[PDB]
RNA sequence: AAUAAAAUAUUACUUUGGAUAGUUUAGUUUCCUGGGCGAUGAAGAACGCAAUGAAUUGCGAUAAGUGAUAGGAACAAUAAAAUGUGAAUAUCCAAAAUUUGAAUGCUUGAAAGUAUACUAAGGUAUAUAUGAUAUUCAAUAUCCA
RNA sequence: AAAGAAUUUAAAACAUAUUAGAUUUAUCUGAUGUGUGAGAAUUUCUAGUUAAUCCUUUAAUAAUAAGGCUU
RNA sequence: AAGGUUCCUAAACAACAUUACUUGGAUUAGGGUGAAUCGAUCCUAAAUUACAGAUGGAAAUCCUUAAGAAA
RNA sequence: AAAAUGAAGACAUUUUAACGAGUAAGGAAACGAAAUGGCGUAAGGACAACAAAAGUAGUAAAGAUUUAAAGUAAUUUAGAU
RNA sequence: AUAAACAUACUUUGAAUCGGCCAAGUCUGGUAAGCAGGACUGGCGAUGCGGGAUGAACCGAACGUCGAGAUAAAGUGCCAAA
RNA sequence: CGAGAAUAGAAACUCUUGAAGAAGUAAAUUAUCUACCCGUCUUGAAACACGGACCAAGGAGUCUAACAUGGAUGCGAAUGAGAAUAGCAGGAAAGCUAUAACAUGAAGAGAAAACGAAAAACUAUGAGAGUGUAGAAAUACAUUUAGCAAUAGUAUCUUUCAA
RNA sequence: AGAUUUGAGUAUCGUAAGAGGACUCCCUUAACUUAAGCAUAUCAAUAAGGGAAGGAAGAAAAAAUAACAAUGAUUUCUUAAGUAAUGGCGAAUGAAAAAGAAAAAGACCAAGUUGAUAAGAGUGUAACUAAUAGAAAAGCUAUAUUUAAAAGGGAUAAUUUAAAUUGAAUUCAGAACGAAUAUUGAGCCAGAGAGAGUGAAAGCCUCGUCAAUUUAGAUAUAUCUUGAAAAGAAUAUGGUUUAGAAAAGAGUAAAUUUAUUUGGAAGUAUAAAUCGAAAAGGUGAUAGUAUUCAUCAAAGUCUAAAUAUUACAGGAAAACUGAUAGCAAAGAAGUACUGUGAAGGAAAACUUAAAAGAACUUUGGAAAAAGAGUGAAAAGAGCUUGAAAGAGUAAUAUGUGAACGGAUAAUUUAUAAGAAAAAUAGUGGAAUAUGUUAUAAAUAAAGAUGUGAAAAGAUUAGAUAUAUAAGUAGUAUAUUUAAUAAGAUUAUGUUGAAAUUUAUAA
């Protein structure tokens, strides 16, 4: 929308809100990222404080695929089946047929611990576990199942 | 923010725009009618494998491949030569991953078979498989007789190529074959019955001790040399 | 609408093919409409105009009839006999008269417009047993839902229908509420100007009737 | 102190100028189909051709046009002649296509020319590199009587 | 010392033996055969012993080399 | 050499030759250039340019009778 | 700024009080009690005689010259030629 | 004690700007400068109005459009109101 | 003599001018007061500082791409999927439909290996809801209850040599 | 002499050259610029220079990725991704596998084998030849399996391309105009209300537009026929007697150095100098040696489709420009004109419906002027309208070294405000006010909770017909017989807000 700018209401205006004493000049300080050491030292000091540098090793070909490990929290799987299987599920016990949370088939490689699980027996199935994760499922009446 | 912005070169001349897209639809969709029209196999866009995704990322997912190998082919009793005749895709290229990828692709083979109607390679009645059929037509009561028995009351030579499903039926013009057989059953709630065991696995120690052990092989080496 | 994409909509273009059209394209353009005299011996309802016919002016100052003398394609014009002015010194000129101002009263035959004009007959002939077939299968196909009518209704007066029945919708009260105050201003307007003009509708008929 | 000749100001009319308004046989961009030249002489250049033409358009010693096939009565600034026994007009067709130009017998400056062979004048062929075949040769290059 | 069922049918690599051919050279070429590799223990923990022990060189290790982290 | 019809004649003077012009190297329309012997054409000077050969990534350059079964 | 009223009136409500200079610079649009208010140029989608012939126009459009009126102003409106 | 609810505390985003100049019951260098440089405050820049004849800074006083009065600096022989 | 209070009383008019042009407004001239050349750089220009003879038309913060803040909008542990692409009616550079790769986010710290969050929290002040009394018009006190946002400070937990 | 090798001349039949280069494949070591200087770097496979191509070109069938529950020629799009990495580690530069789509197609030489070997080659044609990757020849054979007389002709149909033809409804009526399409009134067509022309605005005047027809041209599109439907042939795993007892791309891969290049960093790619393999070997991007593992098998060739395009030609569109704008060019525009040359490079749109472009007289040497006439109107060719700057004419007004502006009045001119009407006392009450009745209208419901039906389907178990059959409730389709689970959609009860406010007639 140009009748929205600024240049529409500075009609009239001669610096076009730009200044007399200083002028709109072609530069202000370099192009670009210029003077980063010289006379821009004060912001790259104030707003990015570690801009020059080095820090840690080189990874040649970093092999992106081999960090890939979506996680998901102990007290979030239960989100997976839904509400209306969990309470269907709510009174069982050890002997009787349980329900299994995929989490791989979910997108989800690694079961962490945090926050709190139901009440319920439940079985994780899944590539990878917290310490705190088996703790909370196992202090809760669940077993945990290995996956790949 | 810092910006990086790649504009310092003459990118005028290297910006490309889209506005052929609209038409690349009616070019492609018409070409893909026209191809239905001329031989309508050939647009079936030939069979093709179920095989897995590389990487651990994606391994559990599946997707069409390029071609069954001609192990897939064999166990399939499907001849190579007539398979790429018939609309199905032959990758000799491609080395059998595992047993589960050729049972599995061995499946999507013989059930392609089971619907697929090849019509005589002359229009004519008098064309000789027609004839033939009819020449043995009584051999296969009989045959299929005592293949209907034994079949019937079980429950290491087989044939070594299957026969070509040949007949004249009206033509049901089907525009892929992917389509049909799917990779995979769609995936209902698994369940299971939780066991005395199953909550004493300690799963993480598992993980450990798999870990722990893959890093002391470099200790064992050290330790031998000395 | 147009469907054909290969004939143009556009203005300019259609007057730069109307300039630059070769002689054989100009016959065509510059056709007139028979007479009712004519008509009916011929059934043909417009050709191409042609020297010698005789005509007569529908449109313009003077309305007279007379005899083509030159039909000049280039400025896609006719000339009459009849029409003149005469030019300051003396001598008269023929006056150019557009070809869709006058219609034909007298042919000039030879031999080439008799088979034109059996062709242009035999043609309005063929359409016309064809609509009539494509009329039949629309008038099949009412009487199959409405046994009870005829397709004559269609061209005969229409009833409008008079039932005035309600729908209570939750929106009505919001409807003041939904417009812009250049709309809300001019519907409020419309509003006040029908009612003051039903009051004085309403005291001329209490007049009327004492 | 006085004058309104000049000067100044407003309006009307006229003038020099071509703004403004109305308009478009012209452009710009995108998209679709093709992307079809040449030793069988191309693209380009030059000269010439209309009853009255200088440019432009079309054409090539058959010249603003020829034949054939469609086409059906015109063109015009002024005359003429032709014209339903076929005027205009149209073309992936037929004949024809001047001097040049890769330019290719030799030469070429703004150069007029000119050699041989085949069929006086006219018309064809003869540049360089190259593949196949035919024919004539060269070198003891290898044998060899 | 204390808890532990482990998931389920279409198979090739060849470590090879044993034969049917050919070969002399660092000699090879088929087929018959079994296991391998097969599936209807494993972990924790206390006391020893041995070994390794700051991270990385992205298929696994080793001694060299190189790169990281702090100063 | 350069110019290119400015040459000759007739009609005509809107424009042009710092006034004017019946004049004009200006407007319009016609006419006008005759070679066996004068020149070009022929020969070579300073120099210039080809086929093949040599050089060069390339465009192209060198060589002018040396390198050629050429001339 | 604070009170009162508030589906549509209208003058962007009613009342009271304080306030109003200004270069550089800022206050985009929308926001019923409106988080500034407006004028103008051109083009696109709508609306423009509500009873079935629905904005103006050869009974004179756009434009041009002026005379007056409205607005603090940008500008608008109308008459005459 | 006095004042303070359109008080107070702000948060975010951002414009212009960092050539200055003047006065003085002030100071330093200099013979001195309408010179050069400083401490505190008020101004001019950005500022018109009344007075000083005239003046960026002096004195009174800061500005929506007007009417009526009391005033400020300062004036009351004529220009010029008294 | 007399406040309060109770009881009774009283205000509707003249003149002049105006379609023979009132009031107002505008234009020209005169008279008193008043008025330096616009734009720009500059501490300071009417400047003996620069551009400007006059008029008309053209004329200068725009477009693409990345990020951030902010106001309106939809959805919300999800949002987008007008990613390519594939279909639909209609003939359509428009419209509609696609259980979908992925982008950002839901988890953070470490150079990396290796890991990966509760004492179902605590303290302080704080938004709101009542009941009573009184002034008495609104409003002003007493008292019961709740303690969201925000700020600060605590334990506890993940990662790091180091929070 | 003769048999060969090599090299020439000539003759015949052909072949290359030049134009174009928007897109395509390449050669070459630009600089301005950024880094607030600058020298590496950036600009940048960028400009200029040069070569070569087609309707597309390039690439293309792993000495390829990866470390997986593994993929699998090439090309193009999405994402990865401003990421790994490179960089005076500064400014800045910068991919690819995985994953999602468009399209899909695989074949050859060389070497090896067969040798009564085959106009031209024997210094070798031809035939066979790979993932069960020791092949290759001759004849027998077993089992599965494929199989109509190929190619080429002729005809109909279908799908497309082009041309031609056809293609409705007021030649309506009145008034008025120079002129009707406009205006008033009455009708009609529409699978056609896209557009142009017509004295002026048209759905019905012309041309076209919507629905169509015909005729030609192709498709590797089907049918019938030539054409018999046989003999045989072909694919794969075996057995058998002979024949045989192989090959797999060399100045190449790699190495030392130099130079360029790359995100590729102890060397990603190319080239040059030197060196130079093989009872093979290459790659797994941190140099080195060893042992395992994985995965391919280089050093010859071809290959459609998906993709690009601002040359040029033909079309269609547009929230583009409307004659100082849009291409430089809306007219004989790359034109006039300038330069020795390379090159540079404009301006200029409009009378009217129709020229009906005044035509005869007087004055004048003539050009012209005045009458006259045409036209709806001179709009009179320097022609639609006709601004400002600059002048001329007419009217009005003013005056001593500038002029113009503002406040306040005076003079003159102009504009411009009206037709009703008093007091008191008989009638005469009229809009309206108050409240009484009646009528009409408008205004209250957001939800909560019951009982059903239901299409396309899903699953399971049977039956029938067809095809196929692995020894794994056999599979697949079509039609039916039942049964269970849910069902988009959809029907209908209960529950729960009224009594006010306006207008109208008395």
């Amino acid at each position: 929308a140009t009748r929205f700018r600024q240049t529409r209401r500075r009609r009239g205006h001669v610096s076009m809100g730009y200044g007399r004493i200083g002028k709109h000049r072609k530069q202000r300080g370099g192009r670009g990222n210029a003077g980063g050491q010289h006379h821009r030292k004060t912001w790259f000091t104030t707003f990015h404080p570690d801009y020059f540098g080095k820090h840690g090793m080189r990874v040649f070909h970093l092999k992106a695929n081999k960090y890939y490990c979506p996680s998901i929290n102990v007290d979030s799987l239960w989100s997976l089946v839904g509400k209306d299987v969990q309470a269907q599920y709510k009174n069982a016990k050890v002997g009787e047929e349980v329900p299994v949370i995929d989490c791989v088939k979910h997108g989800y490689f690694k079961v962490l611990g945090k926050g709190f699980l139901p009440k319920q027996p439940v079985i994780v199935r899944a590539r990878y576990f917290s310490e705190k994760a088996q703790q909370k499922i196992k202090a809760v009446g669940g077993a945990c199942e290995l996956t790949a | 923010a810092v910006s990086n912005i790649h504009f310092c070169k003459d990118w005028r001349s290297k910006v490309h725009t889209w506005f052929k897209q609209p038409f690349r639809k009616i070019r492609r969709h018409q070409t893909r009618v026209e191809k239905a029209k001329a031989v309508f196999p050939a647009t079936i866009k030939s069979l093709k494998p179920s095989v897995h995704c590389m990487n651990q990322r994606f391994n559990y997912k599946l997707r069409l491949g390029r071609g069954f190998t001609l192990k897939e082919l064999r166990a399939a009793k499907i001849d190579k030569n007539l398979a790429r005749t018939i609309g199905i895709a032959v990758d000799p290229r491609r080395k059998e991953s595992s047993k589960e990828c050729l049972n599995r692709n061995a499946q999507r083979l013989t059930e392609y078979m089971n619907r697929l109607v090849v019509l005589p390679k002359v229009h004519a009645a008098t064309a000789k498989r027609l004839v033939l059929n009819k020449k043995n037509a009584e051999a296969k009561t009989k045959k299929a007789a005592e293949i209907k028995k034994f079949i019937a009351e079980h429950n290491k030579k087989t044939k070594q190529f299957n026969k070509l499903p040949v007949q004249q039926k009206e033509a049901k013009q089907v525009l892929d074959a992917n389509k049909v057989i799917r990779l995979t059953a769609p995936c209902t709630l698994e369940t299971k019955t939780l066991t005395k065991g199953m909550k004493a696995f300690d799963a993480v120690a598992h993980l450990r001790k798999a870990k722990n052990v893959a890093k002391a092989v470099s200790g064992i080496v050290k330790g031998q040399k000395k | 609408m147009k469907f054909n994409c290969k004939v143009s909509s556009n203005p300019s273009k259609a007057r730069k093919a109307l300039y630059t059209a070769n002689a054989s394209q100009r016959a065509l353009m510059m056709s007139a409409r028979l007479s009712k005299e004519l008509r009916e011996k011929y059934n043909v309802i417009a050709i191409p105009i042609h020297k010698d016919d005789e005509v007569k002016i529908i449109k313009g100052h003077q309305k007279v009839a007379g005899k083509v003398t030159a039909v000049r394609r280039s400025k896609y014009v006719i000339n009459i006999d009849k029409l003149t002015k005469t030019k300051a010194n003396g001598q008269t000129v023929p006056i150019a008269i557009r070809p869709s101002n006058v219609i034909i009263t007298k042919l000039f035959l030879n031999k080439d417009r008799e088979a034109l004009l059996a062709k242009k007959a035999e043609s309005r002939k063929s359409y016309k047993e064809l609509v009539a077939k494509r009329n039949e299968e629309v008038a099949k196909a009412f009487t199959a839902v409405y046994p009870a009518l005829n397709m004559d209704i269609f061209g005969k007066k229409v009833e409008p229908i008079t039932e005035k029945k309600p729908i209570r919708i939750p929106s009505k009260k919001m409807a003041e509420k939904l417009m812009s105050k250049p709309t809300l201003r001019a519907y409020k307007t419309g509003i006040k100007v029908h009612k003051a003009k039903n009051a004085i509708a309403a005291y001329k008929a209490a007049l009327a009737k004492k």
